[PDB]
């Protein structure tokens, strides 16, 4: 059974030969009432197999008298059977047909060899024309086609001496005739001739597969079909009914086709035809062969009576349908049940409500090895007869095996880990299951019709897994966030937030305690009020000591519940966090901090208890709610008619003709939307503190009476938009066009509304739950995507021993902290030592786990960057150090070897995106300034404006660690500088949001030069009031006299002179574009700062994201440093003649110059240099950036994009991802291997670590570094059957062939389907143990 | 780009056309001229030329017949229900024929004026034969492969002799060939002269050797050399003849093959199958057809292609084959069905139908059992695609392992009972039923094995029950008693 690895090849003819048992030769099968296995047809038991035990057909031979005695008579086999799955029969054919994968599909694998159009060897191959095999004289030439009458001219010219037929025989031949050596030696040779790129490619692509077919051993010929296999059938078979109905497959009519046509074929060939008759009999069978590999490929698909197609061999392995992802990876299971659930509001967590007949069946044979082990059932029919009796035993039997015994939850859509769980069993005398309600919550579940499956670990490994593993007290978090994920999630919240809660209203107020303890009786005596502040003792507790508990106590004035509640709590607090009316964000950092401090156990009963609790003390709480806890303001009806005599007001301005649709339209809405909002405020003053309550007391008010509020501020349903819905207006309304509706909504649902109101409620209703109904299927196809992509990755080591990777820094920007750096680094693991503003303060050696002691003790310190080990930077091969990852997080500790996480990251990322598609600058407060990267200037004004565009503002605080930062434009104007000090709230900056200015920095003269009206430009003066300059048109309006003449008004001085750049020889003038429109005439001059002229102006998105999509619209680079002038005047596009400054210039490129430049023609940049405006792509920034600033673009962008609606997960996960698009470098140098190929960036380093060392000093290559689209990504895999699986799959199967490669079964869906272990994990240790062994011999 | 070869065959055929009426006829002459002289061909070669009364003694020498083989054989065309008094006179004047052909075709050899119209006429009694089926093949078989023979021969000497001797063959073409008996053409080569003739060594025994099995064909074969090669090549000539005549005449009449075909496209089965078989059809139907008679040919072939395809759809055209008496009695209910149904107006009942039909509803009934075909496992009957019919059915072939368990438990239990026996008991009852043995030993062989005794055996047997049964050691069974 057990074996190393798996291979694929080219079966040879007489590996077929060898593969078969017999040759088939009649299309029958069967008799029509002996319902046979005909002899030579489908079924032919001789030579497939027997249907029973050492019966031949006619009984001749016998109960083993005769052994091995196949029957003479019918030919028949004895011997046992089973292999009619087995046995493969085959065919010899009469003459060769092809196959079609290797001719069909991209690029052709035959003729793409042959270096032949494919047409032409169609009407060879329709039969239609005949070609050169050989051209015996050269005369004529090999690959050099006759049509049927020119090959007459041909042939009776001369007849004898050449070669030139019409068929794969013609073809074979050719395929024997070539000799590859010779060829491969001259590609190589003349590529160095000639080896342009089309060129070279195609060279390096035919001596590909030249030297694979050598050193392959595969073979050309084998293409091609002369012997074909017949399958066994019962992959194929024929059945009947009950009603005597017979039902087959579609095969068994296929292989039925051509025996008759093979028949007809050889029938005809013993009767000497013309060969026309011939060519359209081979054409029927190579026919029937393409519809068996597929039949709707070639053409026009074929059908029975059915008229539907008949399915191909290929369909069986196809789409879902196939093995792959119908039968093999889901599969239907034994031991497995499911039901309708419900609730078990008693329960505690490792327990299960159990409808009891599903483990009564399904714990059988622990009963009958137990009744046996009894001997009250001595064996197993009378056990279950006794079963049949229903003995009281057998349930406490049933109850002595079921203790302790796991058990295994199950529901669906599964969207992450924590979405089936494991629990402990408990039976009940009903069919509907109950559980822990809270964990609806991470199974996003609920009791209106859902209803859940159920699955039995035998073994003791699995129930021993169970137990260790998805045991919920192990998994209490995510590991996207450290967030606890059992929210008390609807009504233990409002309950407690009732309870603790500080009337002044109820009574007792004022007095004393000793314990929380009389404090029940007191109440519950009916004294008290448990909502009022009054005094007691308590007695809290401190582990200030060596974690050892340091005992205290003291009084509160305190509402009566939190002292109650006191009583629960695990003595290792203050009270102040209970010492409030406890949101429940209050809850969720509450139980944080109880494992914060204590750890689990404590948190978990606690918050069982507190459940308990909730439901006691809600279910005293007394409530309801009604149509008179639903109220409505009176400031309605006036705010209405008030704005409504004002639509009226602008409908008459719009009847005389004044304001246009927009305008009015703009305006209309926003003075609703005001409306809106002035009664949303009206209701909450009259509802939120309206009530007036005396208490010892004239009045009094506190929380509300509404019941409403309250609602939304546990948090446990609703908020204000909602019950502004039921009480005011709804908003607006839109028909699903995306426009927006003009007269809003009047009435509410206490109101009623009008006929047209829900008329018009219908639209958007349906459009968004039509779009609710279909987010899910791209969501499944990209989280698919994303597992598809990194299964292969798992830790192995626990240090990489690797060099820094990755900078961590706040990305607070445009606001406040939007990532506190704090958070960025907690349980990550630092790059290197790393000192405090405290100067060489270092904590690390260049590692430390970096728990919250770390981060609080930075958060003192001003310390705003830091950099971490990263998983890219790590360089383990085939996995990673555990360092680079650092923390796992629901564990809540260093990540230990072997867990897989690719998977983590794709549930992390998929799951949650199924809910998520649904002038001047003014600064805050006071700050420290920083810009830098900076060329400005002291402007005319005497303030500041750019001079280098790379520039941005920040406010930073007082100290160094930055508060707000905000863009700045080139030449944008200023009212403050760098390096001061500024109060809040002024707006420093200004410009023409409309202008990209064209102010010139120099001081120098104006003169109209190197420009002349309507050559270069036109001459347009301001007719108002009399100043201009030449004016400047657009690339085509000019006239083509001066069109080719880059126009430019230049500056001077009294003399004429090149008024240089201030510090550079390089002249100052503009080679004006259109819009640089100048004011001011000939002999002006301007300023420093100064314009001459002016220049006046998602899910999908996430898809493309990550898909390695890409723009078609670059704010386009400057490849390399050194100044540059434009090019060619426009034949489609301008280019750009580029100067190095101690480079090369030549580089040059076609721009659509239709589209504004950045850089002008006489303007210096720097690489790294946007020049078009515009989107850009990744792959120009890899192709000139380093990575950090790469990854770290589209971490901020698709991060932005959760964050947007409010979504939270580690970067961490993101990181994962990017080493596996990044497995392939393309090189640079040769000597080692071919020149350029991208391969492996790890064996790059291999190879390097073994031949750039000195192996040599060097005779390899230096290499590039690559990117792939993500899903051909998947596909350029070492593997093929992960390829294989999924998507274009035959192309993948047919490059796998042609090598005859192999695989090793090292990813771990390789090691799924052949039922191997994990290899990772559980099975981390067997299969390194394998591996040694491997090692090992 | 069109790839349907429908087209293109179509196209390919519409290329020719047909001609009528003469043309035809002048086919049939050229074919049967050649044919003659073929059969002339065959009236040649003297003790060859009787191959007739010996295969014709042959059919007779069985003292009466009229079947397959004489039904092949003369049956002359009239521009027969065999009478074997013709055939008895036809055994007298053929052997005459014979003995005095035998008596001249050595009288000085073969070139003499009367003996040579001799056999024609010889050829002529011959030729009243018709040039009847596969007895004939045979018999130019006979003269076929011998060509081949003498092909060899030579095709052998040649590479021998031409690839050495000094000068390259030319002399070789005009000498041996004449001569290839005796060393004659060699001296008539040196007829010439010259000093290097005279050195000749080295391959003297190896001509005369190879020369040694070219008159062993003689007497295989009973005739010169020269009129093998005439009649070679005239028989060829005779046979290429008729080989080519036709192909004008089957591309001739290719439209009629379709206009009939469209007749029986009543769709059941696909285009080129049923095209190439109307085509195969023809092929006899051209192969058999006589014009004397005077008919469209149209009719002929009609026949003969209806026949073809009218059985060939019978034969293919379902899963099951179903052999054709099935087919007819199909038929004739299909239109006897729609017939009564007109005289009914309805459905007609098995009882008045087998009455009508004249005979009985067992027949009727046990048709129905058949008039199915099957339905393709993959179709959903999910109707949405959920679950196609295949994905539901359970293979109830195999076993269940909770009677696996079960009947091992009964063994390991009969292990236990009879673990309590007496050795020649449970050893007699173990090896007498094969338990534990692929064997099955039974009665004599244990007299003949272990001494004699039989019943006696019996009579153990009986007692054996009795120790056994009686309910102390009968219970580990007595559940399964219930099996
Ligand atoms: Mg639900
Ligand atoms: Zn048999
Ligand atoms: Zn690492």
């Amino acid at each position: 059974e057990e074996f190393d690895a798996i291979k694929i090849a080219l079966a040879s003819p007489d590996m077929i030969r060898s593969w078969s048992f017999g040759e088939v030769k009649k299309p029958e099968t069967i008799n029509y009432r002996t319902f046979k296995p005909e002899r030579d047809g489908l079924f032919c038991a001789r030579i497939f197999g027997p249907v029973k035990d050492y019966e031949c057909l006619c009984g001749k031979y016998k109960r083993l008298k005769h052994r091995g005695v196949i029957c003479e008579k019918c030919g028949v086999e004895v011997t046992q059977t089973k292999v009619r799955r087995e046995r493969m029969g085959h065919i010899e054919l009469a003459s060769p047909t092809a196959h079609i994968w290797f001719l069909k599909s991209l690029p052709s694998r035959i003729g793409l060899l042959l270096d032949m159009p494919l047409r032409d060897i169609e009407r060879v191959l329709y039969f239609e024309s005949y070609v050169v095999i050989e051209g015996g004289m050269t005369n004529l030439e090999r690959q050099q086609i006759l049509t049927e009458e020119q090959y007459l001219d041909a042939l009776e010219e001369f007849g004898d001496e050449f070669d030139a037929k019409m068929g794969a025989e013609a073809i074979q031949a050719l395929l024997k005739s070539m000799d590859l050596e010779q060829e491969c030696e001259q590609l190589r040779e003349e590529l160095n001739e000639t080896n342009s790129e089309t060129k070279r490619k195609k060279l390096t692509k035919r001596i590909k597969l030249l030297e694979a077919f050598v050193q392959s051993g595969n073979k050309p010929e084998w293409m091609i079909l002369t012997v074909l296999p017949v399958l066994p059938p019962d992959l194929r078979p024929l059945v009947p009914l009950d009603g005597g109905r017979f039902a087959t497959s579609d095969l068994n009519d296929l292989y039925r086709r051509v025996i008759n046509r093979n028949n007809r074929l050889k029938r005809l060939l013993d009767l000497a035809a013309p060969d026309i008759i011939v060519r359209n009999e081979k054409r029927m069978l190579q026919e029937a062969v393409d519809a068996l590999l597929d039949n709707g490929r070639r053409g026009r698909a074929i059908t029975g009576s059915n008229k539907r197609p008949l399915k191909s061999l290929a369909d069986m392995i196809k789409g879902k349908q196939g093995r792959f992802r119908q039968n093999l990876l889901g599969k239907r299971v034994d031991y497995s049940g499911r039901s309708v659930i419900t609730v078990g509001p008693y329960l505690r967590l490792h327990q299960c409500g159990l409808p009891k007949k599903m483990a009564l069946e399904l714990f059988k044979p622990f009963i009958y090895g137990k009744l046996e082990l009894r001997g009250l059932a001595t064996t197993i029919k009378a056990a279950k007869k006794m079963v049949e009796r229903e003995e009281a035993v057998v349930w406490d039997i049933l109850d002595e095996v079921i203790r302790e015994h796991p058990v295994l939850l199950n529901r669906a859509p599964t969207l992450h880990r924590l979405g089936i769980q494991a629990f402990e069993p408990v039976l009940i005398e009903g069919k509907a299951i109950q559980l822990h309600p809270l964990v609806c919550a991470a199974y996003n579940a609920d009791f209106d019709g859902d209803q859940m499956a159920v699955h039995v670990p035998l073994t003791l490994e699995a129930q021993l897994e169970a137990r260790a593993l998805m045991m919920s007290t192990n998994n209490i978090l995510s590991p996207a966030n450290g967030e606890p994920i059992i929210v008390p999630s609807q009504d233990v919240v409002l309950g407690l937030y009732y309870m603790t809660r500080d009337c002044v209203n109820a009574k007792g107020e004022g007095m004393v305690l000793t314990g929380p303890k009389e404090a029940e009786r007191l109440y519950r005596s009916g004294l008290a009020s448990l909502h009022a502040r009054v005094k007691v003792r308590i007695t809290e507790y401190e582990k200030d000591a060596n974690g050892e508990l340091v005992a205290k106590t003291s009084l509160k004035d305190t509402t009566v519940g939190r002292a109650i509640l006191w009583m629960i709590v695990p003595k290792g607090l203050p009270y102040s966090i209970v010492n409030q009316a406890l949101g429940k964000k209050a809850i969720s950092k509450m139980l944080n901090t109880c494992y914060r401090i204590l750890g689990l156990k404590p948190t978990v009963i606690f918050a069982d208890q507190i459940m308990y609790t909730g439901f006691a003390y809600a279910a005293r709480s007394g409530a309801s709610v009604g149509i008179d806890d639903m109220v409505i303001p009176e400031k309605k009806h006036e705010i209405i008619s008030e704005a409504e005599a004002e639509v009226a007001e602008i409908q008459e301005q719009f009847q005389s003709g004044l304001v246009t649709a927009g305008e009015r339209y703009n305006k209309v809405i926003d003075i609703w939307a005001a409306a809106n909002d002035r009664v949303s405020k009206a209701m909450m003053d009259n509802l939120q503190t309206e009530t007036v309550i005396n208490r010892d007391g004239q009045e009094e008010k506190q929380v509300s009476f509404n019941s409403i509020y309250m609602m939304a501020d546990s948090g446990a349903r609703g908020s204000a938009a909602q019950i502004r819905q039921l009480a005011g207006m709804r908003g607006l309304m839109a028909k699903p066009d995306g426009s927006i509706i003009e007269t809003p909504i009047t009435a509410n649902f206490r109101e009623g509304l009008n006929v047209l109101q829900y008329f018009i409620s219908t639209h958007g209703a349906r459009k968004g739950l039509a779009d609710t109904a279909l987010k899910t299927a791209n969501s499944g196809y990209l989280t698919r995507r994303l597992v598809d992509v990194a299964q292969d990755l798992v830790v192995t080591e626990d240090d990489c021993g690797t060099h820094e990777g990755i900078m961590m820094t706040p990305v607070i920007e445009g606001g406040d902290v939007k990532e506190p750096l704090r958070d960025r680094v907690l349980g990550r693991v630092t790059a290197e030592d790393v000192l405090k503003p405290g100067t060489a303060d270092i904590l690390v050696p260049r590692n430390t786990l970096l728990h919250e002691q770390w981060c609080d003790l930075l958060e003192e310190n001003s310390v705003d960057a830091v950099k971490v080990r990263s998983v890219v930077s790590c360089d383990t091969d085939f996995g990673v150090c555990a360092h680079c990852y650092g923390r796992d997080l629901a564990r809540g500790h260093i990540i230990n070897k072997g867990e897989a996480i690719g998977v983590i990251a794709a549930q992390s990322i998929g799951e949650p995106g199924t809910q998520l598609t649904m002038s001047s600058i003014q600064v805050k407060n006071k700050g420290s300034i920083k810009l830098s990267n900076v060329k400005s200037v002291v402007n005319s004004s005497g303030k500041l404006v750019i001079t280098s565009r790379n520039t941005e503002l920040k406010l930073i605080d007082e100290f160094g660690r930055t508060k707000e930062s905000y863009k700045v434009p080139y030449g944008a104007v200023l009212a403050k500088g760098d390096g001061e000090q500024v109060a809040g709230g002024e707006t420093v900056a200004n410009w023409d949001p409309h202008t990209m200015p064209v102010i010139t920095e120099v001081s120098g003269f104006v003169r109209f030069t190197d420009m002349i009206d309507g050559q270069t430009i036109t001459r347009q003066t301001d007719e108002l009031t009399g100043l201009s300059s030449l004016v400047v048109l657009d690339s085509a309006e000019r006239t083509a006299g001066g069109k080719d003449l880059r126009p430019a008004l230049k500056i001077v001085d009294a003399q004429g002179n090149d008024v240089l750049i201030p510090g550079t020889d390089m002249p100052a003038q503009y080679f004006l574009p259109g819009k640089a429109i100048v004011q001011l005439e000939d002999g002006v001059q301007i300023s420093s700062g100064d314009t001459l002229a002016r220049i006046p102006q998602g899910l999908p998105r996430v898809a493309d994201l990550f898909e390695a999509r890409r723009p078609k619209e670059p704010a386009i680079l400057a490849e390399i440093s050194g100044i540059v002038s434009f090019g060619k005047e426009t034949k489609g596009k301008r280019r750009l003649v580029i100067t190095p400054v101690d480079g090369s210039d030549p580089y040059e490129e076609m721009i659509p110059k239709w589209r504004q430049l950045n850089v002008f023609e006489g303007e210096r940049v720097e690489r790294g240099d946007v020049i078009s405006d515009g989107p850009e792509a990744p792959h120009d920034i890899l192709r000139l950036r380093g990575v950090h600033a790469v990854t770290r673009y589209i971490v901020n962008e698709v991060q932005d994009v959760y964050r947007l609606q409010g979504v939270k997960i580690n970067d961490k996960h993101i990181e994962v991802i990017v080493r596996q698009m990044l497995r392939k470098a393309t090189i640079v140098n040769a000597g080692s291997s071919d020149f350029l190929e991208g391969e492996q960036v790890e064996y790059s380093r291999v190879k390097i670590a073994n031949r750039e060392l000195e192996a040599n000093g060097k005779v390899g290559a230096t290499y590039s570094r690559d990117l792939l689209g993500i899903t051909k990504a998947s596909l350029a895999t070492e593997s093929f059957i992960s390829a294989a699986s999924f998507q274009e799959t035959t192309r993948v199967l047919t490059e796998a062939a042609v090598a005859g490669k192999r695989d090793e079964l090292r990813g771990l869906k390789e090691n799924v389907i052949v039922g191997r272990l994990i290899p990772a994990g559980t099975g981390y240790a067997y299969h390194q143990d394998r591996m040694r062994r491997r090692a090992a011999g | 780009r069109t790839t349907d070869p429908v087209r293109m065959y179509m196209r390919e055929m519409g290329t020719v056309e047909l001609l009528t009426r003469e043309g035809e006829i002048d086919i049939a002459k050229r074919i049967e001229d050649g044919i003659n002289q073929v059969q002339c061909s065959v009236a040649e070669y003297p003790e060859a030329i009787t191959y007739l009364l010996e295969q014709y003694d042959r059919v007779e020498a069985e003292e009466a017949r009229l079947s397959d083989l004489i039904t092949g054989f003369v049956d002359p065309n009239a521009e027969n229900s065999i009478d074997p008094e013709l055939a008895r006179e036809k055994f007298a004047e053929l052997r005459a024929q014979y003995v005095v052909t035998r008596d001249t075709i050595k009288a000085k050899g073969r070139s003499h004026a009367t003996a040579q119209e001799e056999i024609l006429k010889l050829s002529e009694v011959f030729k009243q034969f018709r040039l009847v089926p596969k007895q004939f093949d045979y018999l130019v078989n006979s003269m076929r492969v011998m060509m081949d023979r003498v092909r060899t021969q030579e095709r052998l000497i040649m590479k021998l002799c031409v690839e050495q001797c000094k000068m390259p063959k030319k002399n070789f073409i005009t000498l041996f060939t004449g001569n290839e008996t005796s060393d004659t053409w060699f001296n008539a080569a040196i007829a010439m002269n010259k000093p290097w003739s005279e050195k000749l060594h080295d391959v003297s025994e190896e001509v005369h050797r190879a020369l040694q099995k070219l008159q062993q064909i003689e007497e295989e074969t009973g005739l010169t050399i020269e009129q093998v090669k005439d009649i070679n090549r005239r028989m060829s000539i005779g046979e290429a003849k008729a080989r080519r005549a036709k192909k004008e005449m089957v591309e001739a009449n290719l439209r009629l093959v379709i206009s009939i075909a469209k007749k029986y496209t009543n769709r059941g089965l696909q285009f080129l199958d049923l095209i190439q078989e109307g085509n195969i059809g023809l092929m006899k139907a051209v192969d058999k057809f006589e014009y004397r008679r005077g008919y469209k040919f149209s009719t002929y072939a009609t026949w003969w292609i209806r026949q073809a395809i009218t059985r060939s759809i019978a034969d293919q055209a379902r899963t099951i084959r179903i052999p054709v008496h099935m087919i007819e009695t199909i038929n004739k209910l299909n239109r006897i069905s729609r017939q009564m149904l007109q005289e009914m107006g309805r459905e007609p009942t098995p009882e008045e139908l087998a009455e009508r039909m004249l005979m009985p509803e067992d027949k009727i009934r046990k048709v129905l059992k058949i008039a199915k075909e099957p339905i393709s496992m993959e179709t959903p009957i999910g109707d949405d695609e959920d679950s196609h019919l295949g994905d539901f059915i359970e293979d109830t072939t195999l076993e269940l392992p909770l009677d696996s368990a079960t009947t091992e438990s009964l063994r390991a239990a009969t292990h236990d009972v009879l673990a309590g026996l007496t050795a020649r008991e449970a050893k007699v009852l173990r090896m007498r039923f094969g338990i534990d043995m692929n064997t099955d030993y039974t009665l004599e062989e244990v007299g003949k094995q272990f001494d004699v005794t039989r019943e006696r055996i019996r009579q153990i047997e009986a007692k054996a029950l009795r120790k056994l049964r009686h309910p102390s050691r009968s219970e580990v069974l007595r559940s399964f008693l219930d099996d």
